[PDB]
């Protein structure tokens, strides 16, 4: 079976540059063209450009020429994706894809680029609480890297939550999470937002209380 | 570079619907091989897209049937007979006759329900965020249809444009609406030296945003 695996989430220094992997198998490695894919968060493909490592010729879209580099390593069936000098536009999804002349191709899982100056740092987590329906958050503030877990009572509490994608700013995370309880079970029941950091190996909880 | 044109941006469907998702491309995409690579695509959040046709009308390995490819030229089409839950996402067209590549815009395959009005909510910065010098205003635009709005911010009755982050849901898995978080993040300072912040949510199921506030 045709495969293509891809190597790990990057985290990048602004500035440098980063070489990213996609290692094949289930056929004859320098018979099938590699393509590379470009995806930004929430936007649409962009067409990077194409390898042949069983010759090595290529050709990459303009827009990325000084800014991709491809290259192989026939001994071990991988190809390199190398992005120079890197910038928040940088920032995003790369898949790779491979195909034989006129077949169909077959894609890799991608690779996510993640483009900061921060080290690991844990979220601060703040409440929010209003000054027959009453909506509660939390605010979660200043994390790196991605991701955070959020629940609300422990877990309990899952209908009515509303947890929104973090967005990079400053070179760290931030993100909010709502949740909508009958009017009468808050403030006279606890209402908890309880944020987990893997990187960090922290977990933290925030009680609603009313202002 | 070829221009690859999709229509429409978004496909709102029932489930059980017919869809229909056109690709146009602003020259011929017939291969000097004699060939047409044209490709179509289903991506999921958080998912590598998925080859659904390829060739204009060949399906790939593992594709349901209910999807069928074709056209000719510059002239192509994706049908899905009878839509099922998985099928929503966004469809992306790829034409791999000329170089550079290009992929069309893609066409977001959603689900359809009542229009609804966003619940808006207001909440002034916490008193453990003030203490540590930072103040952010967070408004949440929930549970609304369909997935287009507005927000905008105002401090004294003055329009706010710096330092505001917004961030959106999918679609949800059990309502069918959209949600949006809009974050305005100022210094303790200048927090302190205005009274009157304001967010409104402008969607199309009025003319007047609603309007949420709060005075310090
Ligand atoms: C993300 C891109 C996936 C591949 C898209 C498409 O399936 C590939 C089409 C190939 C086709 O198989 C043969 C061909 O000419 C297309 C373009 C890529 C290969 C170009 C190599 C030789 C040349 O420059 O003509």
């Amino acid at each position: 079976k045709v495969q293509l695996q891809q190597s790990g989430a990057e985290l990048v220094k602004p500035g440098a540059s980063v070489k990213l992997s996609c290692k094949a198998s289930g056929y004859t490695f320098t018979e099938y063209f590699i393509h590379w894919v470009k995806q930004r968060s929430g936007q649409g493909l962009e067409w990077i450009g194409w390898f042949y490592p069983g010759s090595g010729s290529l050709n990459y879209n303009g827009k990325f020429k000084d800014k991709a580099t491809f290259t192989a390593d026939k001994s071990s069936s991988t190809v390199y994706l190398e992005l120079s000098r890197l910038t928040s536009e940088d920032s995003a999804v790369y898949f790779c894809a491979s195909h034989a002349y006129d077949k169909e191709p077959y894609w890799g899982q991608g690779t996510l680029v993640t483009v900061s100056a921060a080290k690991t740092t844990p979220p601060s987590v703040y409440p929010l609480a209003p000054g027959s329906m009453v909506t509660l958050g939390c605010l979660v503030k200043g994390y790196f890297p991605e991701p955070v877990t959020v629940t609300w009572n422990s877990g309990s509490l899952s209908s009515g939550v509303h947890t929104f994608p973090a967005v990079l700013q400053s070179d760290l995370y931030t993100l909010s999470s709502s949740v909508t309880v009958p009017s009468s079970t808050w403030p006279s029941e606890t209402v908890t937002c309880n944020v987990a950091h893997p990187a960090s190996s922290t977990k933290v909880d925030k009680k609603i209380v009313p202002r | 570079d070829v221009l690859m044109t999709q229509t429409p941006l978004s496909l709102p469907v029932s489930l059980g619907d017919q869809a229909s998702i056109s690709c146009r491309s602003s020259q011929s995409i017939v291969h000097s091989n004699g060939n047409t690579y044209l490709e179509w695509y289903l991506q999921k959040p958080g998912q590598s897209p998925k080859l659904l046709i390829y060739k204009v009308s060949n399906r790939f390995s593992g594709v349901p049937d209910r999807f069928s490819g074709s056209g000719s030229g510059t002239d192509f089409t994706l049908k899905i007979n009878r839509v099922e839950a998985e099928d929503l996402g966004i469809y992306y067209c790829l034409q791999g006759s000329h170089v550079p590549l290009t992929f069309g815009a893609g066409t977001t395959l959603e689900l359809k329900r009542a229009d609804a009005a966003p619940t808006v909510s207001i909440f002034p910065p916490s008193s453990e965020q003030l203490t540590s010098g930072g103040a952010s205003v967070v408004c949440f635009l929930n549970n609304f249809y369909p997935k287009d709005i507005n927000v905008k911010w105002k401090i004294d009755g003055s329009e706010r444009q710096n330092g505001v982050l917004n961030s959106w849901t999918d679609q949800d898995s059990k309502d069918s609406t959209y949600s949006m978080s809009s974050t305005l993040t100022l210094t303790k300072d200048e927090y302190e030296r205005h009274n009157s912040y304001t967010c409104e949510a402008t969607h199309k199921t009025s003319t007047s945003p609603i309007v949420k506030s709060f005075n310090r």
